[PDB]
């Protein structure tokens, strides 16, 4: 039944049935968030365990069971034997620092408790970046991406509440996914902001001269360095790509990529080009001093294209002899029984 | 496929049961459940988020938080606090305060008419007990002729090196349907179940931990009070992990001697359904493969120059429209795993697997 819909009324319901008290239920999850990152940090020092594995176990058993770290990030961590061992030593911990284990986990619950209870925010902001090339459910996800960001920096020791704070991070996390993936072609930020202000500048120009303006215009109302080579190109960047399958000419089954031709593969006359030219430069590969004539055929078409480091001992001198003299005995004979001279090309 | 080839072998409402859970997140009690719905665990049946809520919770979330800062802060508080307080409990003062459900209960914030009882919040603020043992005194002029503040002092959450750290709100009296315990003691038949009376504490914390039948512990460092809530690992599942899961534990040969019989010898209903639901397992088991590749969870990417992206005229581009759909998937599966793993709110995690599901449709 139509996506949408479910996941709005989803949330929406569990928001219903839980919203954030605006100040005691924030600050109240918010202080539990913190501890426990302080808690996971001081058992991180006090077990020389990785904060980073004191967070993952934590979570395991707050959050789900081997079902969760299995399929998921796949088995690094021995699904049961690992993460209980981890438990263990949590235990160990006697009456002082045991306190912080309990701690981390009440405090990871809270945190989930804060995000589930902040999701219409995301989508009334999300809501509003809709038309820019994303669905709307990947806008408020990506949003909702945001959301968590805020739940990393916020320090409810500076009174302001969390509201205004996720609404921040929310919409920047929103902004670099609709720059991020809205194009079959990725294109750095930067251009992006430059096809929005050459766009911006377009309507302006298209307010008064009656004439949609010359790339000339357009580099002037711009600004610095805008010249007409350039806004050329960037709104040939700026075009969205066609469909390589798309109704052609009168509208029937008259598909565009039949149209398009090839250019690697040989079309049969080029095949029976490297025959004759392969075979025939065989026949007189053949016929030659390997030395100086192997040199320059393997230098220029067997590796990349240096006289001196072309041949393997002997210098300059005995290079230019036979490759000049070689090539002309060899240009020459060729001359007489005219095999190549018909330029295969 | 009208004849959803996956839901003729798994006999599960052949077209509905599916769009349920497939799409949604109308979870099928995959293996054991233990605790009751009114009824015994539903082998492979489904539920609501709602029932489901309803089970892993505890049976009751009420949260009714009184109103002004003296009235129903009062009638609540002398019953709230270990006071076990049974169905339908008639709070007194703001209407009626209705605590229609269960065993014990646990207030939240105070303000600041009487402070007595309660947690080391406040401890800090007023010295005198926190600094040296003056709680005693701390009772005014009664004294001459555990908590128990002075008359009234005091007025919101906060810390009190001076009046900064502080938060003045309400005061929630949410009860919380739960068996709470206070000593539990140690007896080594099975692995040490609960806690001890105060020292030793096996119990895993405030979190998912699995006692006897009760499922759930949470702690409270206040006093030795083990909140214990009673369901368990009740294996719920949507989408199609759950069907995987399903697909994988089916001896279709069992299957097949199983209609056989349900075929012949019923009367023509159950056993005309045996025999469409029967062809399947049939075809399966025969030369056919094995069933438990209906599933997807690698899609085959299709070759590239089959979905070129050429130049055109100038700066267009033209692509198949396939490639598009690719990225749909590509970007959401990758956010998937991002949203796993920078933590989980079940809602997220659901509604994106959800896209992510359509995305492969
Ligand atoms: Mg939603
Ligand atoms: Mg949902
Ligand atoms: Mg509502
Ligand atoms: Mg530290
Ligand atoms: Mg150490
Ligand atoms: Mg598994
Ligand atoms: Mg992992
Ligand atoms: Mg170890
Ligand atoms: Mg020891
Ligand atoms: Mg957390
Ligand atoms: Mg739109
Ligand atoms: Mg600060
Ligand atoms: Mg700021
Ligand atoms: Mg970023
Ligand atoms: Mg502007
Ligand atoms: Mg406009
Ligand atoms: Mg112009
Ligand atoms: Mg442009
Ligand atoms: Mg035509
Ligand atoms: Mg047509
Ligand atoms: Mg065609
Ligand atoms: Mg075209
Ligand atoms: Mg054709
Ligand atoms: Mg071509
Ligand atoms: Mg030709
Ligand atoms: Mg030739
Ligand atoms: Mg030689
Ligand atoms: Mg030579
Ligand atoms: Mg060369
Ligand atoms: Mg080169
Ligand atoms: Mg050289
Ligand atoms: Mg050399
Ligand atoms: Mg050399
Ligand atoms: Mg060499
Ligand atoms: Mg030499
Ligand atoms: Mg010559
Ligand atoms: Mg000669
Ligand atoms: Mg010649
Ligand atoms: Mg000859
Ligand atoms: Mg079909
Ligand atoms: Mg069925
Ligand atoms: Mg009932
Ligand atoms: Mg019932
Ligand atoms: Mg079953
Ligand atoms: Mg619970
Ligand atoms: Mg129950
Ligand atoms: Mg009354
Ligand atoms: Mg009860
Ligand atoms: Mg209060
Ligand atoms: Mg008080
Ligand atoms: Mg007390
Ligand atoms: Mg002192
Ligand atoms: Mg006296
Ligand atoms: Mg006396
Ligand atoms: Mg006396
Ligand atoms: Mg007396
Ligand atoms: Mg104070
Ligand atoms: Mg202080
Ligand atoms: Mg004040
Ligand atoms: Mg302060
Ligand atoms: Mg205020
Ligand atoms: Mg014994
Ligand atoms: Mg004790
Ligand atoms: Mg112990
Ligand atoms: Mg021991
Ligand atoms: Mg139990
Ligand atoms: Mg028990
Ligand atoms: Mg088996
Ligand atoms: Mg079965
Ligand atoms: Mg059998
Ligand atoms: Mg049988
Ligand atoms: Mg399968
Ligand atoms: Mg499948
Ligand atoms: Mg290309
Ligand atoms: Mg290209
Ligand atoms: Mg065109
Ligand atoms: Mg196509
Ligand atoms: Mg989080
Ligand atoms: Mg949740």
């Amino acid at each position: 039944k139509i996506s949408t819909s479910d996941p709005v009324r989803q949330y929406l319901h569990e928001i219903g049935q839980v919203p954030l008290l605006t100040l005691e239920e924030e600050v109240e999850l918010a202080r539990k968030v913190e501890e426990g990152m302080e808690a996971i940090k001081k058992l991180s020092e006090i077990t020389g365990l990785d904060p980073d594995l004191i967070r993952e176990v934590v979570r395991a058993k707050i959050l789900g069971s081997a079902r969760v770290r299995h399929i998921p990030g796949l088995k690094e961590t021995l699904d049961p034997k690992t993460v209980e061992e981890i438990d263990q030593k949590l235990k160990s911990l006697p009456k002082e620092h045991k306190r912080y284990l309990h701690i981390a986990r009440e405090g990871e619950a809270a945190r989930q408790h804060l995000i589930e209870a902040n999701l219409r925010l995301v989508v009334s902001i999300a809501k509003k970046y809709t038309g820019r090339g994303l669905s709307f459910l990947d806008l408020i996800q990506e949003g909702n991406q945001g959301l968590i960001r805020a739940v990393e920096k916020f320090e409810y020791k500076r009174r302001f509440k969390f509201s205004t704070y996720a609404t921040w991070w929310i919409r920047q996390a929103i902004n670099r996914a609709i720059a991020d993936q809205a194009r079959t072609i990725r294109i750095p930020v930067h251009m992006v902001e430059t096809i929005n202000k050459l766009s911006r500048t377009a309507r302006q120009l298209q307010q008064e001269l009656g004439r949609e303006p010359t790339y000339e215009e357009i580099a002037e109302a711009m600004g610095p360095g805008w010249d007409a080579k350039r806004v050329e190109e960037t709104l040939k960047i700026a075009q969205e790509p066609v469909s390589l399958e798309t109704p052609i000419g009168d509208e029937k089954d008259s598909f565009y990529g039949d149209f398009i031709p090839d250019e690697h593969l040989p079309s049969p006359v080029d095949a029976a080009t490297q025959s004759l030219l392969s075979e025939e430069l065989e026949k007189a590969l053949s016929k030659l001093s390997e030395r100086e004539a192997m040199v320059l055929k393997l230098r220029k078409g067997l590796i990349d294209g240096e006289e001196v480091g072309a041949f393997f001992g002997v210098t300059r001198e005995r290079i230019r002899q036979i490759e000049n003299k070689a090539l002309r005995k060899l240009k020459y004979h060729e001359s007489r029984t005219r095999k190549l001279r018909d330029f295969l090309d | 496929d009208v004849p959803s080839k996956i839901g003729t072998l798994l006999d599960l409402s052949a077209t509905e049961l599916e769009q349920v859970l497939y799409f949604s997140k109308y979870i099928v009690l995959d293996p054991k459940g233990a605790i009751l719905n009114g009824v015994p665990v539903e082998k492979r049946q489904l539920l609501t988020d709602e029932e489901y809520r309803e089970l892993r919770y505890g049976k009751q979330e009420t949260y009714p938080l009184p109103p002004g800062v003296d009235a129903l802060v009062k009638d609540g508080e002398e019953v709230v606090k270990g006071q076990e307080l049974a169905p339908g409990v008639v709070s007194r003062l703001d209407g009626v305060a209705l605590y229609r459900f269960p065993r014990r209960v646990r207030v939240e914030y105070v303000k600041k008419e009487r402070a007595g009882l309660r947690l080391p919040l406040a401890a800090w603020v007023e010295k005198e007990a926190y600094k040296p043992g003056e709680i005693l005194a701390e009772l005014p002029e009664p004294y001459l002729f555990g908590d128990k503040i002075v008359a009234a002092i005091d007025p919101e959450e906060e810390v009190i090196a001076e009046a900064e750290g502080v938060v003045h709100l309400h005061e929630p009296a949410s009860i919380l349907v739960v068996k709470a315990r206070v000593y539990p003691f140690e007896d080594d038949v099975e692995v040490s179940t609960g806690d001890r009376v105060a020292p030793g504490d096996v119990l895993a914390d405030g979190g998912k931990v699995k006692s006897d039948v009760y499922g759930r512990v949470e702690v409270d460092l206040v006093r030795n009070v083990v909140r214990v809530v009673e369901s368990y690992d009740i294996d719920a599942r949507m989408g199609a992990e759950a069907i995987q899961q399903l697909l994988k534990e089916l001896d279709l040969e069992a299957l097949e001697k199983e209609l056989l019989e349900e075929m012949k010898h019923p009367s023509r209903a159950r056993r005309a359904k045996a025999r469409k639901r029967l062809e399947v397992v049939r075809a399966f088991l025969d030369s056919g493969n094995r069933p438990e590749w209906m599933i997807l969870e690698a899609v085959p990417v299709l070759p590239p120059d089959l979905r070129p992206m050429v130049q055109v005229d100038g700066g267009r581009f033209a692509t198949s429209d396939l490639n598009d759909l690719y990225r749909r998937l590509i970007n959401r599966n990758n956010r998937l795993k991002k949203l796993l793993a920078q933590g989980a709110p079940e809602i997220i995690i659901r509604n994106e697997k959800r896209m992510l599901q359509e995305a492969v449709d």
